[PDB]
RNA sequence: AAUAGCUUCUUAGGAGAAUGACGUAGCAUGCUACGC
RNA sequence: GCGUAGCAUGCUACGUCAUUCUCCUAAGAAGCUA
């Protein structure tokens, strides 16, 4: 059967740059447990591979950033890193493309439930969590369409259709190329069954769509994390029109999301080495480490120095949980060290000088309000530049 | 549980147990307070008595501060250090204590029983932090006392009104006037149970006597009256603000000429607005309050306040200014209490009325312009720290 | 760990095993005084751990305590922090406007409404006395927030409009202050 | 621990020895109180273990009792207002015509939204301009919804009222918008 | 005042493992008192 | 040659104590990313 629900809508309190508020929905529960029992075996077998598309649930922390980056350059000819951003993916995506996902997601239980089964509970998260009635300030309405941030399946499904939307560009520069001008004897005929495979048949063709997705898999290397994506593309076939690029990921928002993606957001970078220029919000270097190069991420100061000095609490301004509040920054901040720029080379040691400050007024007033202190010792290792230089190794 | 020393003003952690408010002293502070006078219970953190089961020493000059836990001599633990030494008491904050040579007058304040004069002409003229905590302990001391006297029942039934009360032979006996109200026990043996507030009255022959009951109960010969029970908070206010004088008027505005009839006064209407707070001596049956309405008419939007001590005194005044002032005026008193009545005019409750009439029990904490306390004569030094605390004003002028 | 018990009889055992194998004894009381040297070792450890795990227990205490205090100190008293905190940070500022209008906002003279910033908009400040008064008044500019305003309308406190010429000191005590002034940015 | 059987046997075994040493008869007697002392001791740390077993099974099970009896309580109570929400709810809605059209509707199903637009005895207009205003709900009655309905009480969004004379062309910035102007079907 | 993922810290518990020490039982070897 | 006994030593099992390690659980406080 179905089960319609309310879904609140409350306002985020949180540090940012633009002075546009966000909002949050908070599903109701009766709909939380059922999605959870449904989807959580896949999406805790999502989480925890790696060496995949979707990297979901892989740290940047002792060597993974470095890992990751060096499985995108899965062997393509001429990379040439590029990237792109859908404006407000939140509110535009289709139904049709959330249904696809939650059907691609449901395509699993092909032995657990039968058929009707599998369509009820797709009308069931059909009614609670894509046109659902909003409660939005004391009063109910209705969405018209749109995702929702607050169900189970948020980031997954997200990813799904962001590796829908790359496919169908790449499938649409394709087919849109002449035809008569394309040199090789191999991808022309690939465009010539691909065609055919499109309209002119009915029924599936698995021997071709394995080869699709293996000519895919070797020229289109992909990373993504529910909507920020980083591909490799080989960049002389690119040029000669047989694979995605910009313009074409601008064509395909502009029938399908029904927006507009103005190229002063789709970074491309051409050297190899660098690295993308922000993946995730962190820009990447090449720093020398212990005789072989690695990859390191590193955030923007400014938002480092702001998380430092504005609080959201009155009682997190003393150096009472401060002594703590702050190694996660500086571990956060560390990489900076590395960095050519001078004022990113000290909004590291600002923040070791801190600690220390803190840690000795609080031994102050320590010793003051009672005359002891016995073994408070091991927090002399939180002021070195080597406990922290520990987090970017590839050991543990 | 901190607090600053009440003749040191440093942050303690200690209270005497013995003296009968328990105030926070600093580390030698407390040290004379026990080193000389019988008080030897001193509360820390947690009581100081030795924590050994069975185990009563109760000196602090004899206990052992242990692992975790004090304990006695015998019970100490293996290694620990004495609690009271080198002229000092281990407390929180230890070192930073000053600590002050007031400690003679403290004592006595502490010791006394307040049965001879010096403790007032003492209080009188000592330290205000000081003054402050004699007034509250002389209260309570007072309120102590009401307990020492003994509790009603009843002999015969007669009426609804007319009961004979039976003394508890050989106790005190309290003054039959209705400044005193019971609460009434009855004894089924099981079932020990309250009835309600009582209060009487001595008719025109006992041992009867005419009464008031909050509660139309049904009196039985089972029945008995106790005193009813009042305890006091602890005030931090000062007493008297201290003075400031100025070269101009601020926060009140002049009038022209109005009410002539007013005219001598303007000559000390004027220094009022330039000084803090002045006083007001007046003669018996003088120009008194007289004055106090012409100032209140000569600065008319500036909020007044009004408050005395006498409830009667309360209730002529508020009369008199029904007399002449726009009403347009309140005299929140009393809603149920006053057991010789006054005003039935207008609120209670309202924080609204620009010139509020009230008395110091019923006393709000709102601000205003200028306050005037009346007839100083009568209240005391803690009434003077409520009628200082609870409102806040530009000036102050007192009339007695 | 010298004043506890168990220190003395381990030291004094280890003492004796020295004192036997310098003295040149025998095997089997070579083995003996082995044998009482486990045990004070074995005393003298369990007491040490007692102590210790008692030291780590009180350090939970120690460190709580000032937590609690602290947090409940600093949320307490907020309103008086903040307000503090704001005209310290204002006077080291160190603009001039601000501080022209905080003097006048001191003795008196405060503005009824947000003071504005084109051209053309309105501006009521009062005015407590005539000494403020031709403090800061001049023929038809009146100077504040140091900028240029126009004198429009000066009300009495009774609705009873008063032009220029009135206000003059000996002129003033018949007037029922305090006045309100509208205005225009210059 | 001190009231298991082995106890006494063990304390009077170490006494009884330590006597017959100050007795100091042969070894023979020494090997057998350290037999008799072994034993003791052994089955000592047996018991002495059950013992320490036991505290904390126990209190496990205890604490798992307070959890039970707590989930318990929490759970009648939810229940209890859950209910009490429900029928307190259903209590209200107009029977009447809900009924009428419910039976009309030829299987008993209706599509939600006009359950309200249909059956409600209110209508809370909300309005963000004097414009909206003039053209939706201007004067004292109005219709929408193919119904007519009056107004009854214009709440500013400061929750205070405002006279209909109030809300004018050139009384509009004087008044807080939006404009929660409730109504009543007639 | 949502979903999900990662990471630093603190406490308690459990489990397991190593190590060392104490005690009981059993196994092996030697020396020697006694008995045949 | 055997056994009883004793001593000494090596080995095994068990039962205690302490130190470390490892992992897992639970509970809590703080940070970052979509
Ligand atoms: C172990 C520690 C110090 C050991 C030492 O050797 N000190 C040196 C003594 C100082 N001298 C040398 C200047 C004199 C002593 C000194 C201060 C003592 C605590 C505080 O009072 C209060 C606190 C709250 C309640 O009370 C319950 C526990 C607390 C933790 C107390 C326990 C214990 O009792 C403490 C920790
Ligand atoms: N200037 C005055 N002219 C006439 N009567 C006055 C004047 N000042 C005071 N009084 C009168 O004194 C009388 C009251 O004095 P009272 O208030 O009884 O004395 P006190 O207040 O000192 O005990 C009133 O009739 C009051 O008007
Ligand atoms: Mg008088
Ligand atoms: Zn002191
Ligand atoms: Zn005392
Ligand atoms: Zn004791």
């Amino acid at each position: 059967n179905v089960i319609p629900t309310i879904t609140q809508m409350n306002l985020k309190y949180a540090i940012s740059a633009k002075n546009r508020a966000r909002t949050v929905a908070g599903v109701s529960i009766c709909s939380t447990m059922t999605n959870r029992q449904f989807h959580q075996k896949l999406l805790k077998s999502i989480a925890a591979t790696r060496g995949a598309t979707v990297v979901i649930g892989t740290s940047k922390f002792y060597g993974g950033w470095h890992n990751m980056l060096k499985t995108v350059y899965s062997d393509v000819e001429n990379p040439h890193l590029m990237g792109w951003d859908y404006p407000k993916c939140d509110r535009a995506m289709p139904n049709m493309l959330r249904i696809m996902a939650s059907l691609v997601l449901a395509r699993k239980h092909t032995t657990c439930c039968s058929l009707s089964h599998r369509f009820y509970r797709l009308a069931n998260e059909c009614a609670q969590v894509l046109s659902e009635m909003v409660m939005c300030g004391g009063s109910l309405y209705v969405k018209p369409g749109g995702t929702s941030s607050g169900d189970a399946t948020t980031a997954y499904a997200n990813s799904v259709f962001n590796i829908c939307q790359a496919v169908t560009a790449n499938v649409n520069a394709l087919l849109s190329t002449d035809g008569n001008k394309i040199a090789d004897k191999y991808v022309r005929n690939l465009q010539h069954r691909l065609y055919e495979c499109l309209y002119r048949n009915r029924d599936v063709d698995t021997d071709f769509v394995n080869e699709f997705y293996a000519y895919l898999r070797k020229h289109f290397s992909m990373m993504i994390l529910s909507d920020d994506a980083v591909v490799c593309f080989n960049s002389t076939y690119a040029s000669q029109g047989l694979v995605a690029s910009i313009k074409n990921f601008k064509s395909v928002l502009y029938y399908q999301n029904n927006v507009f993606m103005s190229e002063a957001k789709c970074w491309t970078e051409t050297d190899l080495t660098k690295g993308p220029h922000e993946f995730c919000s962190q820009h990447t270097m090449l720093v020398k480490q212990g005789d072989d190069y690695v990859y390191l991420p590193y955030p923007d100061p400014s938002r480092i120095l702001g998380a430092g000095c504005f609080v959201d609490d009155i009682v997190k301004t003393d150096g009472t949980l401060m002594i703590e509040r702050f190694v996660s920054l500086a571990i956060d901040a560390y990489p900076l060290t590395k960095h050519p720029n001078q004022e990113y080379a000290d909004v590291f040691h600002l923040y070791l000088q801190y600690i220390r400050k803190l840690h000795d007024e609080l031994t102050g007033h320590m010793l003051d309000m009672y005359s002891v202190m016995l073994t408070n010792d091991n927090t002399s290792r939180y002021w070195e530049p080597e406990f922290y230089e520990a987090m970017y190794t590839p050991h543990t | 549980a901190v607090g600053a020393c009440v003749l040191c003003n440093s942050q303690t952690s200690l209270r005497c147990g013995a003296c009968i408010r328990r105030p926070f002293l600093c580390c030698k502070c407390c040290y004379d307070h026990v080193i000389s006078t019988s008080h030897k219970l001193v509360l820390s953190v947690n009581p100081y008595v030795c924590n050994a089961p069975g185990c009563d020493v109760t000196d602090v000059t004899q206990l052992y501060l242990g692992g975790m836990s004090y304990y006695c001599k015998s019970h100490k633990p293996p290694i620990s250090f004495p609690l009271c030494a080198n002229g000092q008491v281990f407390g929180l904050y230890k070192n930073t204590c000053v600590g002050s040579d007031n400690v003679t007058d403290f004592n006595a304040i502490a010791t006394c029983d307040w049965t001879n004069a010096g403790d007032y002409i003492l209080a009188n003229t000592c330290t205000e932090r000081l003054k402050l905590f004699a007034a509250e302990t002389l209260k309570a001391t007072e309120e102590t006392f009401k307990l020492s006297y003994g509790i009603a029942t009843v002999r015969e039934v007669l009426s609804d009104r007319e009961l004979h009360l039976s003394w508890e032979v050989g106790k005190p006996r309290p003054p039959l006037n209705r400044n005193y109200v019971f609460t009434g026990y009855r004894v089924t043996k099981n079932s020990k149970v309250q009835i309600g507030e009582y209060t009487f009255e001595k008719g025109d022959y006992g041992d009867a006597v005419v009464y008031r009951g909050t509660t139309t109960y049904k009196l039985n010969v089972g029945d008995y009256f106790v005193l009813t029970s009042h305890t006091v908070m602890p005030l931090s206010a000062p007493t008297l603000v201290p003075q400031e004088h100025y070269v101009r008027i601020t926060g009140l505005y002049p009038t022209l000429n109005i009410s002539d009839e007013f005219s001598s006064n303007v000559a000390n209407y004027q220094k009022v607005g330039m000084q803090k707070y002045s006083t007001l001596q007046g003669p018996p049956g003088t120009g008194k309050s007289h004055f106090a309405i012409g100032l209140a008419l000569y600065y008319p939007s500036a909020r007044i306040v009004y408050t005395a001590c006498s409830h009667a005194a309360v209730d002529a005044l508020c009369e008199k200014a029904l007399k002449y002032l726009p009403i347009d005026k309140c005299s929140r008193i009393i809603p149920a209490r006053a057991r010789v009545e006054c005003f039935d005019k207008f609120k209670v409750n309202s924080t609204l009325e620009q010139y509020v009439f009230c008395t110091v029990n019923a006393l709000p904490e709102t601000t205003a312009d200028i306050v005037v306390f009346d007839e100083i004569s009568m209240a005391t030094n803690y009434d003077l720290s409520v009628v200082n605390a609870r409102l806040r004003a530009k000036h102050y002028v007192y009339i007695g | 760990f010298s004043s506890l018990p168990s220190y003395a009889a381990f030291a004094t055992a280890q003492e004796a095993y020295e004192q036997a194998v310098a003295n040149g004894d025998s095997e089997v009381v070579l083995k003996k005084l082995k044998k009482s040297l486990n045990v004070a070792k074995s005393e003298f450890d369990r007491d040490a751990a007692m102590q210790r795990k008692l030291e780590k227990m009180a350090d939970q205490a120690m460190t709580q305590m000032y937590k609690q205090a602290r947090s409940e100190d600093k949320r307490a008293k907020v309103t008086s922090a903040m307000q503090t905190m704001l005209f310290t940070m204002l006077r080291k500022l160190d603009n001039d406007a601000l501080n022209n209008i905080i003097n006048n906002a001191r003795d008196g003279c405060v503005p009824l409404n947000i003071i504005p910033l084109t051209t053309a908009a309105k501006l009521m400040v009062v005015i407590p006395d005539y000494n403020t008064y031709k403090n800061t008044c001049d023929g038809t500019t009146f100077t504040y927030a140091s900028a240029l305003w126009e004198i429009q309308q000066v009300v009495d406190a009774d609705s009873k409009i008063v032009q220029l010429s009135e206000i003059s000191m000996d002129n003033s005590p018949n007037l029922a202050w305090p006045l309100i002034v509208t205005a225009l940015r210059a």
